[PDB]
């Protein structure tokens, strides 16, 4: 029967993806989550504001932005306003992390799709040169850079012992670049693990660490004083300087022209891929203070059927309009299964046997009744998708000129119509240009941060609601943020001090959920459905190149 | 077989320590992936997907037998829990878990979840989580625990055992004595302010922006072992208490149930 890819790999977490094949065409796809850990119901009971905590470690790869929702969802219950140097601060930390983040799923989880690493071996390393030169300004291009660099992969190779390369699909006919290109590719790769572990120090100097930075609700842990050995002083701020730079540099001249480079040899996965036609954003990146979503850089809305004339208003509080449905998870609802929850009143109840989940060694998924540990996510009863290309969409659609820009000269430099945005390439290429919007955003959010502490307001944190005994006995509120995948909230229930109920409805919860009690599937599922073939379904590279354009993380779609 | 062969599981993890080893700036991962070790399985890495992915543990297994490292990241759910919890290619992580580990050389459990429980086994443990060492018995394992571990932890106890040919001296929770031997608060440079009573009262009151202790708003380091406040984080940048915010013990057995982070203990 169906065809398995189990375990998808590059991407974070456990994901098996079923495909029903007519002859190579896909005509069915399943996307199932294939590990929980229950984390919304580790929660009960605890001090909200421990939560961000907890939550932080749903997911270590996208790291901050659950920690960035939850104390967000705090502030919102509690009615807290940032300081403006907090309210910096966090805008700083999460563009760094989209950086960090997107630049790390194009080499080193989304590339070797596209990238064929024996083919590297053949190149001419003075062509590799050439070409390398004939799209950017990067200093690292002379040929003997890239004999040494095609030599230790050589030497790698040659050893027989091929590590993560090993039973690879090299020489799979959907790999289509000259072998110049895959050199070039292949030191970029390299040059992204380098690059990414010094950008990773900018988390470290505001939030302590990276991997899983600190928060605090209210504002920032990390106070400012220019005359302080303990605090963030002149010395610490021109370190931040510097990484902003080197952030702006590896974006501008390696991971933007070697996206477009690739483009230009795929453009028909312009024309696959996006089988939903519709997009959802909560918006993010305030210019000043307040959370205010029409200060936002990144607009909350929703786009319905590929319209881009009417952008459809977003409430994450109406009952009707978010919700979360169990009909193919592996959950039980006290209300029933088959009835949608908005996350205020979302349920947690975990249950393989009861809902069909079939027991290990298996096969096979049945589909008939629950097949994910994915919640199947809705707006207002429609499967979205959320992420990188929802947001272009939304900038393009609002008249952000930046992004216009951008798009424009995109789609004229690969010769193709506005539609090849909705598609696996549209996608991969939304992720690159969003990441030069969010880059050259980070020097205006710097400066103003310098601004206000020059002016003499030092503040980071907001005491005056720190202490439980100021709470209200019952509050609720929603934390909202882009997160590098899409539209990431949390909502909170808090009682007599404690968390009464607290749900993540999270951007792969939305992108790689199963179907709902329609038979509505998932934008995964929906985007195998349309137009892909496979050339062989035991090297399927055409399903990864669609599923790691989603850049899918299932620890946060599940948690 | 020439490189020593490691298999990487992951389980119940978040990917944060996968994360935190990428970090590491001496060796790189990419240095120890061409020139010291042959990294075999690695989900977050691997080329290939499905069966060409499990085949490649597999080969491992068989060409390597008694000398490869096992390296776990996440809880396992145990052997009475649900196998449908967590599965890889329809097996549920303990089969895979012990079916890896029979023919180690050795585990390092990395990370607290894998070490020893962490954030799936925290109350009320929905998945029935446990740690590698309560599983595997007869096999030596190495908890580098912290979360995630610092980078160059990881690597640290990587390139012990690949270049002194041993495992690192352990303390009595399996700990290398070189990265967890001492506590925090034993090295913490707001420890002499601690002893003279100059605690921070809130994230950005004098004593914070001061650098004055953060015993008062929470921290952890008098029970917790690790050695951020020595080796510090992202090549020596900084670390929790230097930013400001108290250590919530992220490095010790289930430190999530010890009360809030925001609570300071009942003594010393
Ligand atoms: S220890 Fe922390 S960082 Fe590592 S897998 Fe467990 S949750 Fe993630
Ligand atoms: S309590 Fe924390 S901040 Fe204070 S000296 Fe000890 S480890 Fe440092
Ligand atoms: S929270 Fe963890 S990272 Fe270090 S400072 Fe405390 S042990
Ligand atoms: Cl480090
Ligand atoms: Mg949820």
């Amino acid at each position: 029967e169906r065809i398995v890819v189990d375990p998808i790999t590059r991407i974070e977490g456990h994901l098996r993806i079923e495909a029903q094949m007519d002859g190579a065409t896909i005509a069915q796809a399943y996307s199932s989550g294939t590990m929980v850990r229950g984390i919304e119901t580790i929660l009960k009971g605890r001090d909200p504001r421990d939560a961000w905590a907890f939550v932080q470690r749903i997911c270590g790869v996208c790291t901050l932005v659950h920690g960035i929702a939850s104390v967000r969802a705090v502030e919102d219950a509690l009615r807290i306003e940032l300081p403006l140097n907090a309210q910096l601060i966090r805008n700083l930390m999460i563009g760094a992390q989209y950086i960090h983040d997107h630049v790390m799923h194009f080499y080193h989880l989304h590339a070797l799709d596209w990238v064929d690493v024996v083919s590297a071996l053949s190149a001419d390393p003075r062509a590799t040169s050439e070409l390398a030169q004939s799209i950017s300004a990067w200093p690292k291009s002379s040929p003997g850079y890239f004999a040494d660099t095609q030599k230790r992969i050589k030497t790698f190779v040659e050893s027989g012992q091929l590590g993560i390369f090993a039973n690879g699909y090299w020489g799979h006919p959907a790999y289509r670049l000259p072998p110049e290109a895959n050199l070039m590719a292949v030191a970029h790769y390299l040059e992204a693990l380098a690059w990414q572990r010094d950008t990773a120090k900018f988390h470290a100097i505001f939030g302590g660490k990276n991997p899983h930075p600190n928060f605090v609700v209210g504002g920032v842990p990390s106070p400012i004083d220019l005359d302080s050995d303990s605090a963030l002083n002149a010395k610490r701020l021109a370190e931040v300087r510097n990484l902003i730079q080197s952030m702006r540099t590896f974006v501008d001249q390696v991971y933007v022209p070697d996206t477009l480079a690739i483009a230009g040899f795929y453009k028909d996965w312009g024309e696959r891929g996006e089988g939903l036609g519709n997009f959802l954003c909560y918006g993010d990146l305030p210019t000043g203070a307040s959370l205010d979503p029409a200060t936002f850089l990144f607009p909350r809305g929703a786009i319905l059927d590929r319209d881009l004339s009417t952008i459809h208003e977003v409430d994450l509080e109406a009952t009707g309009e978010i919700q979360e449905f169990v009909n193919h998870s592996w959950y039980e609802y006290s209300v029933g299964n088959d009835r949608g929850l908005h996350p205020y009143e979302g349920q947690t109840n975990l249950e393989y046997d009861r809902r069909g989940g079939v027991a290990p060694p298996y096969k096979q998924l049945d589909v008939s009744d629950g097949y994910s540990w994915l919640k199947a996510p809705r707006w207002k009863g429609r499967s979205v998708e959320v992420g990188p290309l929802a947001r272009v969409l939304m900038l393009y659609a609002t008249g952000h000129d930046q992004a216009r820009e951008l798009v424009d000269s995109t789609l004229s430099r690969l010769d193709l119509p506005v539609d090849a945005l909705y598609s696996t390439l549209g996608r991969t290429a939304a992720r690159a240009l969003e990441s030069k919007i969010l880059v050259d955003a980070m020097q205006g959010w710097y400066d103003g941060l310098i601004a206000n502490v020059k002016s003499g307001d030092t503040k980071t944190f907001n005491e005056t609601l720190w202490e439980p005994s100021s709470w209200p006995s019952r509050a609720q509120g929603v934390g909202i943020m882009e997160a590098p995948r899409g539209a990431l909230g949390h909502w909170i229930v808090i009682e007599d001090g404690r968390i009464a109920n607290y749900q993540a409805v999270v951007p792969s919860t939305w992108n790689a959920g199963p179907r709902d009690g329609r038979g509505q599937a998932g934008a995964y599922e929906a985007a195998l459905q349309d137009n892909h073939q496979l050339v062989d379904v035991k090297q399927p590279i055409e399903i990864l190149r669609t599923i790691h354009s989603f850049d899918p993380c299932i620890a946060c779609a599940v948690h | 077989a020439r490189r020593p062969s490691v298999i990487w599981l992951s389980f119940q993890e978040c990917t944060g320590c996968t994360e935190s080893l990428t970090r590491a700036h001496a060796p790189t991962l990419e240095d120890l992936i061409l020139d010291f070790i042959s990294l075999d399985y690695h989900h977050t890495l691997q080329a290939a997907s499905g069966e060409a992915a499990e085949a490649a543990r597999l080969q491992a297994m068989d060409e390597n037998r008694g000398q490869y490292l096992v390296i776990v990241d996440g809880s396992i759910p145990g052997p009475d829990a649900n196998p449908g919890f967590s599965t890889v290619a329809g097996h549920s992580n303990y089969s895979i878990l012990m079916e890896t580990v029979e023919h180690a050389a050795a585990v390092i459990a990395v990370g607290t979840c894998a070490a020893f429980g962490g954030l799936p086994q925290a109350r009320p443990n929905p998945t029935g989580a446990m740690s590698v060492m309560d599983l595997v018995r007869d096999k030596p394992v190495i908890n580098v625990p912290g979360c995630p571990p610092i980078p160059m932890v990881i690597t640290g106890v990587i390139a012990h055992y690949l270049v002194f040919g041993r495992l690192p001296e352990l303390d009595g929770y399996g700990r290398p004595l070189a990265f967890y031997g001492q506590s925090i608060h034993d090295r913490c440079y707001r420890r002499p302010f601690y002893d003279k009573g100059l605690f921070a009262e809130s994230f950005d009151d004098e004593g914070a922006k001061q650098g004055w202790c953060l015993y008062r708003l929470g921290c952890k380091g008098p029970t917790t072992y690790n050695a951020c406040a020595t080796m510090k984080w992202n090549d020596g940048t900084s670390w929790p208490v230097e930013a400001g915010h108290p250590c919530l013990g992220c490095s010790e057995p289930q430190f999530w149930d010890a009360g809030g982070f925001y609570e300071p203990v009942s003594v010393p």
